[PDB]
């Protein structure tokens, strides 16, 4: 929306997205972990079905976003994959 | 589903939030063209989640 | 074994099971159609590969 | 008007109707005529 | 307070120039995604 619509930014553009959007990236995924809390352990009797589902993806969140906004893909993506041939 | 619920909530509130300091604007024009940005997603998001 | 002693697998299970088979098949149309998906809103052919 | 959107909305004919192909009958003729029950005995 | 203060400094210092690090190297960062598929 910015590359189109605004100015080009080969590379400093999709720098400039994130500029104004870790908020809502580390918003979302703090409270997400947090709301799967009491499953991952806590309640350890009640239902045991609890443990295997909020294992699956707290384990999986901080991997999808200390990752993702960083290191690995998701910027380094659209860098091959747009730019540098077509 | 809690966490994909307000997930697409924390998208229209807070992209409004810097909409009123990027640009200092509380009315509801701020509001309006913030779904510039999100509106384009909101509707692509909720195909490749289905 | 002998002459006249065939097998039939009795019985409880299945019918074509969960961790296999049916797994892959399912997640083979999630590509498929999250690929679509990720075009009806960005028109490209590098966008949806990110 | 647009190229992806449209080519897309034909590619999902491409799969569900390719999919109804391997997931319903293949055989004759449908049901046609209007359907009876049989009774036999029999006294030897 | 000083967690505003601490999440300016973070996202704007520290992460972003940080992000343009990442971003003029390629080819090992790549070759960590193919580590990470193994």
């Amino acid at each position: 929306d910015l590359m189109d619509k605004e100015g080009k930014g080969l590379i400093e553009a999709t720098l400039d997205a994130v500029r104004m959007r870790l908020r809502p990236i580390l918003m979302t995924s703090l409270a997400f972990i947090l709301g799967v809390m009491p499953l991952v352990i806590s309640t350890g009797a009640g239902s045991g079905a609890q443990n295997a589902v909020g294992t699956g993806v707290m384990g999986g969140m901080v991997t999808a976003t200390v990752l993702a906004i960083f290191f690995v893909p998701v910027f380094f993506v659209v860098v091959r994959r747009r730019f540098s041939r077509k | 589903a809690i966490g994909l619920l307000v997930d697409d909530a924390i998208v229209v509130v807070e992209n409004v939030e810097r909409v009123m300091a990027e640009e200092g604007l509380p009315p509801k024009e701020a509001t309006r063209k913030s779904m510039g940005q999100i509106q384009g997603a909101l509707v692509g998001i909720a195909m490749v989640l289905s | 074994l002998p002459t006249g002693v065939g097998y039939d697998w009795t019985g409880m299970s299945y019918q074509e099971r969960l961790s296999g088979n049916q797994a892959p098949s399912l997640y083979a149309i999630s590509l498929i159609v999250v690929f679509l998906c990720l075009a009806a809103l960005y028109e490209s052919w590098s966008i949806p590969f990110s | 008007d647009r190229p992806i959107f449209a080519w897309v909305i034909a590619i999902i004919i491409m799969l569900a109707g390719g999919l109804a192909i391997l997931k319903l009958p293949v055989a004759q003729y449908p049901t046609i005529a209007p359907p009876a029950v049989t009774i036999s005995a029999s006294y030897p | 307070f000083g967690w505003f203060n601490r999440m300016f400094e973070k996202s704007t210092h520290h992460y972003t120039d940080s992000v343009g690090g990442i971003l003029r190297s390629t080819g090992r960062y790549l070759v960590l995604y193919l580590i990470i598929v193994v």
